């Protein structure tokens, strides 16, 4: 109908000059007055093989130590990130995944791909009864992010424009968070664990909450697709990791960007993002084998993680900020210091 | 009649004038013009100066790149260190003594330098041997469910030393000797002398039926087997316009090995097949020397035909230069 | 020490299920939903199907219950052997099979594997235009109406566009639904596919 | 948002020109390869046009081969088709679509329906 | 009724998406800029770990 998309684009040019009228100086002309971090350089420390294909996401252990990993091989494999030992390689069902996840009391291991379920094995239960324990049924089209909220409770993207909920006692889709136009590709739950922001691959961010459902805000300011955010650790803000090479740092109770992380020599795409403890190091991975830090407070980089040929397909900081695993198409995580 | 011996050395000129004499002592301007050895010389430096940069850049542009660093490449570069090994062993003495002349390098030295290079030729030989054997395995599939992986190739080159090492080391434990051959001015395996001591016929006998015929049949039935299995399978599809341009090459290519093999590893059969058959000859130094000239040509002439016509290395070669693309 | 005996004996199992996946082929095959697949495959993820003929085992990627744009999740695929299309004979879906056969030929995880491609249901296609040509939705294209050279002419449409710079050849076949020399095709056609870069892994080529 | 607008179609006589174009807002338009797709009435979407970014590799469908002709306006931030001696069989819809990735060749799924980067389009009936 | 959802869903979300009270990126800015100087001077991985308390040291 021609009458309700005129009032669509009438309220959008509406929004447009709502936010034109509070953008009055962006994060970089208020950061003019403080210290530079300088370019800093380092090095690997656990160069760890295992793999055979290429691997798709991880994930680290609320207690800094136990990592995991998901490939095109059925490997489901938690490593442990002190001495380089395998403490779990599961063989899963579909040899296609694209995620994984580690839940909050370590007991738990969430995992999924393109076979359309999330599935959770009961690590460390009884006498090597590494198992399924459930399997997230009855959710269209692929999947790209799980994420825990609780030991009890999943958010799992869709490849069906949804972010749906799931309760692991029952099994049963709880809520579904729909509203978005293309296929989700990356969660973020915050801290207060009420507000989660999901990407998807329409240029534009959704800042969900899991009570009452609704879609609070939705960001855009982004040209191509968005590929994977995370949450910025006081509950205020998040980076996005889009697909024209600009990592935008964008804000909450704003909704316009705070800044934008690119230059002329990027070129690629980017596909994984995660803050540092504090949030001044945004780690963002290319596609150029060239996984980056970014000066998230003075918008500048300050150093590469070049020890790959392949896409950096992964990233992840530990909760105590003590360390950065990195993984890539070549079968290995480089664990960065 | 085959010429003059002494303790450790046969010279091929009788002793009949009185010209002759030891080649660790005297210069042989006796034997041959010292023009030839000028020549000689300069052929020994182009060899130097042009096999050098082809031998050493295939290990620059593997350790550049990880696709190079392949389980059916192991066997190419144990042939690049092979020619660097009769580069660095064999080429320079050889320069050095046909320069100043006769060898004054101690028989110490020669059993030293003859190791050196025989031991570069066999690992060059027996690469070539294992090569065509694992692409013949690998491409005709005689063994079903077989696959090749980084367990063979290290396998396969340690066969090639362990052959190199079954030919280069009984020289050194009394099985023969290492004279200096052809101008005096190399030290090569010995293959032409009647000497009763060492037992010598039973190893020119043992290396023309372990080194030359085992080799070339094995050769012979790997890429015989090769362009069977191309052209049959060529013959399977004829629609399809990137099988027929794969048969032609691949043949080529099979000719071009087999000329390439034939050409430098020949000349030593037949030089040793018409001593040992006609007990009892008279050559020149200047004609002993030629086989050992073809066989040293192959330090420069296999890469460019096994690594510069490969397809995959001549890419990497041509983006680290990057001038002359194809 | 214990945990270190249990990560070299996890390794030894990692190490020993690595040679039973890396010996297979694996295909996947698009058909864009309705075609003559429920034959080929007899002879809502990923529907696994599993057939092997004279010492080659194959391994089938039928993905179907995927949504329509496509951009994300065909990359998990840069490393397949062949690609196998599946269009169905039915003029005037005929149309979004040759839009999906523009993106796969111009991308660069796909420029260099091979299309095995089928041409498919011919015994309802030799009657569908035995009376309704082809010469209706497009202009007079054909200049006849039988059923080869109008099966040939579905195949130069699909060749059309083809770049092909490299080895990436496309087979075809005129394939019926009661066929019996089907998997010797799909055989064939990927023991020439296997031996082509067999020929490019040792470099002469 | 990505916005973009289309003008340029109405009623023509066979054998007629119409030129056509897209305007675009919401992106940088200089390094994003661009496709030109139409629909036609029941039919589903079917590529045209395959523009790149700077006008070197130019792309065309099997009905359209030497009669439509496409150029980008950089400057002027445009997209331009114009249709010369066109047919009766063409009484489509007209999509202009951006290929997601920008710096890359790849045009995947700018013929998908419910495609986030193409525009609602024109329309272009003909007439005899 | 998916026919009939969609299509008004999204456009009374927008028109819905528009009454939240905004706020200056300044002042959120600031929020943010303070919140993670705060905290700068501790992150183990922007000073570097002196070889000693990082759980990361060499293997052999
Ligand atoms: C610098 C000289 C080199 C590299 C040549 C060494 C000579 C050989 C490896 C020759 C061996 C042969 C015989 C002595 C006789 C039988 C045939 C051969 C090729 C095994």
């Amino acid at each position: 109908l021609d009458q309700l998309r005129q009032e669509a684009e009438q309220l959008k040019n509406q929004i447009r000059d709502a936010r034109k009228a509070c953008a009055d100086a962006t994060l970089s002309q208020i950061t003019n007055n403080i210290d530079p971090v300088g370019r800093i350089q380092m090095r690997t420390r656990r160069t760890l093989r295992g793999h055979l294909a290429k691997i798709y996401a991880m994930h680290w252990g609320t207690d800094s130590r136990l990592l995991l990993s998901a490939s095109q091989d059925g490997k489901l494999i938690i490593w442990d990130s002190y001495t380089t030992n395998k403490v779990h390689a599961i063989p899963l069902r579909s040899s296609w995944v694209m995620t994984c996840a580690y839940a909050p009391s370590g007991n738990y291991v969430a995992c999924g791909g393109l076979d359309n379920i999330c599935s959770i094995y009961n690590l460390k239960t009884r006498e090597g009864n590494v198992r399924v324990s459930r399997e997230l049924a009855g959710h269209t089209g692929y999947l790209s992010c799980c994420r825990f909220l609780d030991d009890n409770q999943i958010v799992t993207s869709s490849g069906d424009t949804t972010c749906a909920l799931w309760d692991i006692e029952t099994g049963q889709q709880t809520t579904t968070f729909t509203g978005h136009t293309g296929d989700v590709m990356s969660l973020s739950l915050a801290p207060d664990t009420r507000l989660f922001v999901s990407g998807a691959c329409d240029a534009s961010a959704k800042l969900w909450d899991v009570r009452e459902g609704m879609c609070r805000q939705t960001f855009t300011g982004h040209e191509s697709d968005i590929n994977a955010i995370c949450f910025f650790p006081n509950g205020n803000a998040f980076a996005t990791g889009s697909d024209d090479a600009t990592c935008r740092l964008f804000d909450l109770r704003a909704d316009q960007e705070l800044m934008t992380y690119s230059h002329d020599n990027i070129i690629c795409g980017i596909t994984s993002v995660s803050f540092s403890k504090s949030g001044r190091l945004l780690l963002a991975g290319y596609d150029d084998f060239n996984c980056n830090v970014w000066d998230a407070l003075k918008a500048d980089r300050a150093g590469v993680l070049a020890g790959h040929d392949n896409r950096v397909s992964c990233l992840g900081v530990t909760d105590d900020g003590m360390a950065v695993a990195t993984g890539s198409w070549d079968s290995f995580l480089k664990i960065w210091n | 009649m085959n010429g003059t011996e002494g303790p450790n050395f046969y010279v091929p000129f009788s002793n009949k004038t009185g010209v002759v004499r030891s080649p660790f002592e005297a210069p042989q301007y006796y034997l041959a013009e010292p023009w030839q050895f000028s020549m000689l010389a300069a052929y020994m430096f182009l060899l130097i100066m042009l096999g050098f940069p082809i031998n050493f850049l295939t290990l620059y542009v593997t350790v550049q790149h990880k696709k190079l660093r392949t389980p059916l490449n192991y066997i190419l570069l144990n042939l690049a260190v092979a020619d660097l090994f009769m580069v660095f062993g064999g080429f320079t003495t050889t320069l050095y003594t046909s320069l100043h002349g006769y060898f004054v390098f101690g028989p110490t030295g020669c059993n030293l330098e003859g190791f050196f290079a025989t031991l570069g030729g066999e690992i060059a030989l027996w690469s070539l041997v294992v090569l065509a054997i694992e692409r013949y395995v690998v491409v005709c599939k005689p063994m079903s469910n077989f696959r090749f992986g980084e367990n063979h190739a290290i396998m396969g080159v340690a066969f090639t030393w362990v052959m190199a090492l079954a030919c280069a080391a009984p020289p050194l434990v009394g099985w023969s000797r290492y004279i200096p051959e052809g101008m005096q001015c190399s030290c090569g395996i010995d293959y032409y002398t009647p000497h009763e001591e060492t037992n010598n016929e039973s190893f020119v006998i043992y290396m023309f039926v372990v080194h030359f015929i085992i080799p070339l049949i094995v050769i012979f039935f790997c890429y015989g087997q090769l362009v069977f299995t191309v052209k049959e399978a060529a013959a399977q599809q004829q629609e399809s316009a990137t099988t027929q341009k794969a048969e032609k090459e691949v043949t080529r290519m099979v000719i071009i090995m087999v000329i390439a093999f034939l050409i430098c590893w020949l000349p030593y059969a037949g030089v040793a097949f018409y001593i040992f058959t006609h007990q009892g000859s008279d050559f020149g130094p200047i004609f002993m020397t030629i086989p050992a000239f073809f066989a040293k040509t192959s330090a420069v002439y296999n890469p460019v035909i096994y690594i510069m016509m490969n397809k995959q290395f001549r890419n990497c070669m041509v983006t680290t230069l990057c001038c002359g693309k194809n | 020490s214990a945990e270190e005996k249990h990560s070299r004996e996890l390794e030894k199992k990692l190490k020993e299920d690595a040679e039973k996946d890396a010996r297979t082929v694996k295909l996947l095959l698009l058909g864009a939903g309705e075609s003559g697949k429920s034959t080929i495959v007899k002879q809502t993820g990923i529907i696994e199907t599993q057939f092997s003929f004279k010492d080659l085992n194959f391994r089938m990627f039928d993905v179907g219950g995927q949504r329509d744009e496509r951009r994300k999740w065909i990359h998990c695929f840069e490393g397949v052997t062949a690609i196998i299309f599946c269009v169905a004979l039915s003029d005037y879906r005929m149309q979004e099979s040759m839009n999906l056969f523009k993106s796969i030929c111009n991308n660069k995880w796909f420029t260099d594997t091979s299309i095995i491609l089928f041409l498919n249901k011919k015994d309802l296609f030799e009657e569908k235009i035995k009376k309704s040509p082809l010469t209706d939705y497009y202009p007079e294209y054909a200049g006849s109406n039988t059923y080869e050279e109008a099966g040939n002419y579905i195949k130069v449409q699909f060749l059309e566009l083809n770049m092909a710079s490299d080895v990436k050849e496309i087979y075809s076949h005129m394939t019926c639904a009661t066929d019996t020399q089907n998997v010797k095709f799909v055989f064939d056609a990927v023991t020439d596919i296997i031996i082509k870069e067999n020929l490019k892994d040792c470099g002469l080529f | 948002q990505v916005q973009l607008q289309e003008s340029g179609g109405g009623l023509v006589q066979p054998g007629g020109s119409l030129r056509l174009s897209c305007a675009a807002s919401g992106f940088t338009f200089s390094n994003y390869k661009m496709n030109w797709v139409r629909q036609a009435p029941g039919k589903g979407l079917q590529w045209v046009s395959d523009i790149s970014q700077s006008g070197a590799s130019i792309s065309y469908t099997g009905s359209v081969k030497g009669r439509f002709t496409i150029s980008r306006d950089d400057a002027k931030n445009t997209l331009y088709l114009q249709m010369n001696s066109l047919k009766p069989a063409d009484t489509a819809v007209y999509y202009c679509a951006r290929c997601p990735a920008p710096f890359t060749r790849d045009c995947f799924d700018v013929t998908s329906t419910a495609y986030a980067y193409r525009g609602q389009g024109t329309q272009v009936t003909v007439s005899s | 009724l998916t026919e009939k959802d969609k299509l008004k869903m999204e456009v009374d979300q927008l028109k819905k998406e528009v009454t939240l009270e905004r706020m200056l990126v300044s002042k959120c800015c600031e929020e943010f800029r303070d919140y993670v100087e705060e905290r700068s001077g501790e992150d183990p991985l922007v000073k570097g770990i002196p070889e000693d308390k990082n759980p990361f040291k060499e293997l052999k």
